[PDB]
């Protein structure tokens, strides 16, 4: 058994959850299992897509009101280097959730 | 929507400029009837005149504020060929500090320096000439001393001190003409200061202008890496001036921009008369013929659209 | 034969021939003044904005909560997210 050595853990696949309805509880949820588990990076990712994510945050359709929150350097700059850090570490688990998560929001 | 107020002048003419202090509190407003006044308002938010004097021989164009810092201070240039800085004085006494005469033409237009360059002053006279006073000494306003004098070809008509207080832009000083030759030559030349030469030298011309120029003004800077200019004729335009990055010879020459004009706007049907900004430098006021006052914004993709029109009475 | 300024307060002040608005009528001008119902949200986060004292995550959480009073969301999560 080499569990030990790949970049992905079976027990974090068995703890996930991802419920439509709810963001921020599985934000939470997500990130007390990971500190369960061991990760902290992970613990602080997921701490940080809980407060990006927040319903208050959401788009207008009058492009002449406010700045979208995804120009904000800690939006869509924030995600692509998160996204490009674990590319190189070839954590496709983590990749999954986050690119799901993210879109959900799009509804 | 704003909501308008009128106030009675008592002018006998023409009220040519109006002009806020440093605070947003007190009001100064000059005529074509050799007067100036001032005007205050109270708790109630009624406006009073609290001063009204005698000036000059001519009619008065413009009136302008000094910063606070150096006292309550009004600089005011007259069509009898001069310039005026005026004091108060404790009740309230204006008394004439100093004349400038250096002019053999009409004085155009008079603007003060901003601040972190210390007390200065900018006349632009109608013959193409425009010098620059300075006061050495802040605690004695009767002296002053000039420092330069530049000839633009062409009659001046605006002149506009950019505001910017970085360490990374030198002084620069914009002038725009009133012309109506056919030829279409330059209207708007804009000068830089070098602190090698120590001399202020030709640094940039739009072209593109070709119309009399009513007026101009910078954008208040509060942070950005780039200027803004905004320029009043048959229509209204704005333009862009990004520096270039320094090259590593080290030339003494003036700094090379590039210019772009990001608004072109016409809705006034008619001869823009004057711009102005805001504090913040982020909303654009225009007055034209029409009558009316009209409100200029940019949204996140820098397209400046109309915000908002104002009708008098 | 127009005159236009702004003032601290988002206040404008605007004098024009009398002619332009409505022996000879051209030689008289009406001055107004237009008002806002401008930016208190710059002095209302200034006066209690708080900035020493304490440790780091008080002040963000202070902060954060400061803005999101005023309504300004995006500052109160760029400060959660510091």
């Amino acid at each position: 058994d080499i569990a030990c050595l790949l970049p992905v853990h079976k027990s974090l696949g068995e703890l996930y959850i991802l419920n439509v309805n709810d963001i921020q509880e599985t934000c939470q949820k997500n990130a007390a299992s990971a500190l369960l588990v061991g990760r902290k990076d992970l613990v602080q990712v997921w701490s940080l897509a809980t407060v990006a994510t927040d319903l208050c945050l959401g788009p207008k359709s009058d492009p002449d009101l406010e700045t979208p929150w995804a120009r904000h350097p800690f939006g869509r700059q924030l995600l692509e280097s998160l996204l490009a850090h674990y590319c190189r570490l070839r954590d496709v688990q983590t990749l999954a959730m986050l690119c799901s998560v993210f879109e959900a929001q799009s509804r | 929507m704003f909501v308008a107020r009128s106030i009675a002048a008592d002018h006998k003419d023409l009220i040519h400029d109006v002009s806020f202090d440093f605070h947003g509190r007190r009001m100064a407003t000059c005529s074509s009837d050799q007067s100036v006044k001032v005007w205050d308002k109270s708790e109630s938010g009624d406006w009073h005149c609290t001063a009204s004097w005698k000036t000059h021989s001519g009619s008065v164009w413009r009136v302008t504020w000094a910063h606070p810092e150096f006292g309550q201070v009004l600089a005011s240039c007259s069509f009898d060929r001069t310039a005026a800085v005026w004091e108060e004085i404790v009740q309230s006494h204006w008394v004439k500090r100093t004349t400038l005469v250096d002019s053999r033409t009409s004085v155009t237009d008079v603007k003060f320096a901003p601040k972190h360059m210390g007390l200065m002053l900018a006349t632009c006279s109608a013959d193409g000439i425009v010098r620059i006073y300075e006061a050495p000494d802040v605690m004695n306003l009767s002296q002053w001393s000039l420092q330069h004098e530049i000839s633009c070809k062409l009659s001046c008509s605006c002149i506009s001190w950019n505001p910017s207080s970085s360490r990374a832009h030198s002084p620069m000083i914009a002038v725009g003409s009133d012309d109506s030759s056919p030829n279409a030559m330059a209207k708007v030349q804009i000068f830089e200061y070098n602190e090698n030469t120590r001399k202020y030298a030709k640094a940039e011309t739009l072209m593109t202008v070709t119309d009399p120029v009513h007026d101009i003004a910078f954008a208040p800077n509060l942070g950005r890496s780039f200027h803004i200019l905004a320029i009043a004729t048959k229509d209204v335009r704005i333009f862009t001036l990004k520096p270039v990055r320094k090259e590593l010879t080290s030339s003494g020459g003036p700094t090379k921009f590039e210019i772009h004009i990001v608004a072109q706007f016409d809705n006034h049907n008619s001869q823009v008369w004057r711009v102005s900004w805001n504090i913040t430098g982020t909303v654009l006021a225009s007055s034209g013929d029409d009558g009316c006052v009209r409100l200029w914004k940019a949204n996140y993709m820098d397209n400046w659209k109309c915000t908002g029109i104002l009708k008098g009475n | 034969p127009e005159g236009l300024c702004y003032g601290l307060f988002g206040d404008l002040a605007f004098a024009a021939k009398e002619s332009l608005v409505a022996f000879a009528g051209l030689a008289s001008s009406a001055l107004s003044v237009f008002e806002t119902e401008g930016m208190r949200w710059f002095v209302d986060t200034a006066e209690r904005y708080a900035l020493a004292g304490r440790p780091l995550a008080e002040l963000c959480d202070h902060n954060a909560k400061v803005a999101r009073e005023l309504g300004r969301n995006q500052v109160a999560q760029t400060w959660t997210m510091l």
